[PDB]
């Protein structure tokens, strides 16, 4: 298990590291849930834990553990431990250790001052709000490490591209590949954005940053950076989920055209959270507003090519009629049953989403509870949710040890109450939205100031409660997975449980072109240039640097 | 065997969501206008 | 079977396709819409129009908030609003009805937001730069600023008052 494939030691690191880090990020959750049910349970948190100074240090170590530490490491484990067992290759070991080190002590140097009060600043960090210096050092180091993600794919693409001139991109390769290299691409904006000004900006070596080009150069990487996120869903609901579910994945092509396609349009797309800007052209705007509906097709495709797989995996193990293939499904196994629940929530999800992309309607919206709503049923629901089943049969395959039968019925009870709470909060914060409550504040703490939200409210503190014990049930589940001195080398050893594809002769032709990788690659860099380069260039030009401010 | 009226019904199940989402926001949208 | 099963997938997976390019495409015909009506400008404007944070309440058009209402045009009012820690000016802010208002927004500290309350006026407010909207009030009374933006441990309680004058 370990030593002919340490990859999987390796892998389990960055696991752990970020199983512990949705721990602890997630525990500020219930609170902020009641927060918005206008309940202040704040001093009995500051009672439990005598660090936190205020609801928004507690919601920027929420933000960052949750969405920042939490994602990139789970991207970490699984698009680059995927890739590898398929191929039956191991990673270049020096580089991957080297990047787990960069996610630990970056995640250390970050921590030291977010525990301390200096970085109160939230995930987002909009100059000129100034943190400390070691929270951006911290970051920029956290980030970095998916660098060496990237080359280490890249790398064990090469060497199969090699024992096979002519061959197609394996699947789950194909999509680590793009997946990484869509990811080079994203995070060009926030390295410049540290590298240019926040580092320097910290480091005292500048008095001021510019707001407008610090925000914009961040949500070049702050959208694609979701796709950063659900991808390793994605990837983990093609071509695993349905071996799980009992059946195939119907179309290998299609899963292929749905990450080609996040290749290409995860990237130009950011003034979709910069609608409501200054000095940024309405014309642009809209151009941004185009393609990001355009984005929205991969997971339309998407939802199609899961769907049809689940209704056949539900034929296949004897399912009726026009739902009878729904009942007919493993509903008894955690694995299956954790990204399914997830990807009905994900419909609703979306369907903000797009609200939130067509321009003139997100005024309605944006900094309300609305957009927590939103990203909730997308990242801690979906996201989330895989990540949690997926410890019933990632684990055992890191480590030999086998689930129980109430481990698994543990974790059954996890995932009904997991999802079930985020569905109750996404009523709540939805509503909220609509009744125009904002967003990042501590409305308890104003009572008399949204007494015509009075309903809403009931669900936010409901689903506190509910998702409370969530919580709680699954750090015991988790623990008890992880601390059993039960070991077998057997089924560790056990390969992962990829699914079988469907795959017609049509496939020859549309597959061989979208294998063109190097060419989709330059274009989305074009689309890049094209859609932020005339923006950029005019702010280049007129920069207007202003203080920083410490407001906590 | 046959037609995928399972999925049919998924896209139909986001189909009517989107919708309701959208033009419920676009009615929001001109009635704060 | 199998093979038989692959083709009619495919099929529906290009109608489906179909389908949901043209809906979406309606979607960017209507939001086109809203775009060529009054509703526009909402919008911010696109001109860059830089200030200095430091100086903008001691000298020039933020530094009396009496100064804050000024006749722009026939029907035109514009009013030069300060969003700063934790609060507006002027306060409140009062202004007519019926007619066109093109707020001029900025700060002197850090981002803030600018949410009417009722309304689709919500834009970003940036030190250093000029956040320029319009709107005509349609519906008289006091209506509800919202910071939306974090701003610093006062944010849920920053708030301001739009008065529109019949
Ligand atoms: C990881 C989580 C993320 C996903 C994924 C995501 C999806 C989208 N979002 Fe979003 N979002 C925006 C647009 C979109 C669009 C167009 C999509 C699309 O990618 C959506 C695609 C999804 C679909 C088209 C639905 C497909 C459904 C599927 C695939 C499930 C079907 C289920 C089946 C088939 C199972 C059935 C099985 C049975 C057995 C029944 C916009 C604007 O355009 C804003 C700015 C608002 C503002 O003012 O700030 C925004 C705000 C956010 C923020 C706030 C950032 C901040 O703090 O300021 C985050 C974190 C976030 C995350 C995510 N978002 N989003
Ligand atoms: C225990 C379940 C959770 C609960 C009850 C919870 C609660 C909340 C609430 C109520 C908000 C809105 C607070 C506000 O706007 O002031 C919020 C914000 C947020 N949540 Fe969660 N959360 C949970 C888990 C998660 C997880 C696992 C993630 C990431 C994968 C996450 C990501 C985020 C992000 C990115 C924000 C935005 C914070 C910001 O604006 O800086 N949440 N959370
Ligand atoms: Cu100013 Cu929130």
């Amino acid at each position: 298990v370990y030593e002919a494939y340490p990859e999987k030691k390796a892998t389990l690191y960055f696991l752990v590291l970020g199983f512990l880090a949705l721990i602890v990020g997630s525990l500020f959750g219930p609170f902020q849930a009641l927060n918005y049910g206008n309940v202040d349970a704040y001093p009995l948190l500051k009672r439990l834990l005598p660090f936190v100074q205020s609801y928004y240090q507690g919601l920027t170590l929420h933000g960052v553990l949750n969405a920042i530490v939490f994602t990139q490491l789970f991207a970490q484990a699984i698009m680059v431990y995927l890739p590898a067992r398929e191929l039956n290759m191991r990673p270049n070991m020096g580089l991957m250790w080297l990047s787990w080190w960069m996610a630990f002590i970056g995640l250390v140097v970050a921590a030291l001052p977010l525990l301390a009060n200096e970085a109160t600043v939230l995930y987002t960090f909009y100059p000129p709000l100034k943190g400390h210096w070691a929270f951006y050092l911290g970051a920029s180091v956290f980030v970095l490490s998916t660098w060496v993600s990237i080359y280490i794919v890249l790398d064990l693409w090469r060497r199969w591209k090699a024992a096979n001139p002519g061959k197609v991109t394996p699947l789950v390769t194909y999509m680590a590949v793009v997946f990484w290299l869509m990811w080079f691409l994203a995070s060009l904006g926030l390295v410049l954005e540290a590298v240019l000004f926040l580092l320097p900006w910290s480091f005292g070596l500048v008095e001021g940053v510019d707001p407008l080009v610090a925000r914009t150069l961040f949500w070049w990487t702050g959208h694609p950076i979701v796709y950063f996120w659900l991808l390793p869903a994605y990837a983990i609901i093609y071509t695993i989920l349905p071996k799980q579910a009992g059946g195939k994945l119907v179309s290998d092509p299609m899963a292929r055209l749905a990450f080609l396609l996040f290749l290409l349009l995860s990237t130009p797309v950011g003034f979709h959270h910069q609608f409501a800007d200054p000095g940024i052209d309405p014309t642009w705007k809209m151009i941004h507003s185009v393609l990001t509906l355009f984005v929205a097709v991969p997971s339309l495709m998407t939802a199609f090519t899961v769907a049809a797989s689940l209704e056949f995996a539900g034929r296949l193990r004897g399912g009726r009629g026009l739902f009878g293939w729904i009942r007919a499904l493993p509903w008894d196994n955690p694995a299956f049953v954790a990204p399914v629940l997830g990807l009905l929530g994900f419909i609703p999800g979306g369907a903000g989403g797009i609200v939130n992309a067509s321009f003139t309607l997100d005024y309605v919206v944006h900094n309300t509870a609305w957009v927590p709503g939103h990203f909730h049923l997308q990242v801690a629901s979906l996201v989330t949710l895989t990540a949690m089943g997926s410890l019933y049969w990632l684990l055992p395959n890191l480590t030999g040890k086998p689930i129980s039968d109430a481990q698994r019925r543990l974790g059954l009870a996890v995932v009904w109450l997991w999802f079930l709470g985020m569905m109750i909060m996404a009523v709540g914060l939805h509503w909220a939205g609509l009744l125009n409550v904002p967003r990042r504040a501590y409305i308890a703490q104003v009572p008399d100031a949204y007494p015509h939200a009075a309903v809403p409210m009931v669900f936010n503190v409901l689903a506190g409660i509910v998702l409370l014990v969530a919580l709680l049930l699954f750090i015991y589940g988790l623990f008890s997975v992880l601390l059993s001195r039960e070991r077998k080398p057997e089924l560790a050893e056990a390969p992962l449980p990829f699914a079988e594809v469907i795959s017609g002769p049509e496939d020859r032709r549309l597959v061989l072109a979208m294998d063109r990788i190097g060419f989709w690659f330059a274009v989305a860099a074009i689309l890049v240039v094209l859609a932020y380069g005339p923006t950029l260039v005019q702010l280049f030009g007129h920069l207007n640097p202003v203080p920083g401010w410490r407001l906590w | 065997e046959e037609k995928p009226k399972g999925a049919l019904a998924v896209i139909l199940v986001l189909t009517l969501t989107i919708l309701v989402f959208w033009l419920g926001v676009y009615a929001v949208f001109f009635a704060r206008g | 079977d199998e093979h038989k099963a692959h083709k009619a997938i495919l099929a529906y997976e290009k109608g489906w396709l179909a389908f949901s390019l043209a809906m979406l495409f309606v979607f960017i015909a209507l939001i086109a819409y809203t775009l060529a009506t009054h509703t526009a400008g909402v919008i911010p404007a696109g001109k860059l129009e830089r200030v200095d944070p430091t100086t903008v309440r001691q000298e020039g058009p933020w530094a009396d908030p009496a100064q804050a209402v000024v006749q722009t045009g026939p029907n035109q009012y514009t009013v030069y609003v300060l969003a700063f820690a934790f609060g507006y000016q002027p306060n409140p802010i009062e202004v007519p009805q019926g007619a066109e208002i093109v707020f001029k927004i900025t700060s002197p500290d850090v981002i803030h937001g600018f949410h009417v309350e009722g309304t689709n006026i919500n834009v970003e407010v940036l030190p250093g730069e000029v956040s320029t909207v319009r709107y005509t009030f349609k519906r008289p009374g006091e209506y509800r600023i919202i910071c939306n933006q974090y701003c610093g441990l006062g944010h849920q309680n920053m708030f301001g008052t739009i008065v529109v004058k019949e």
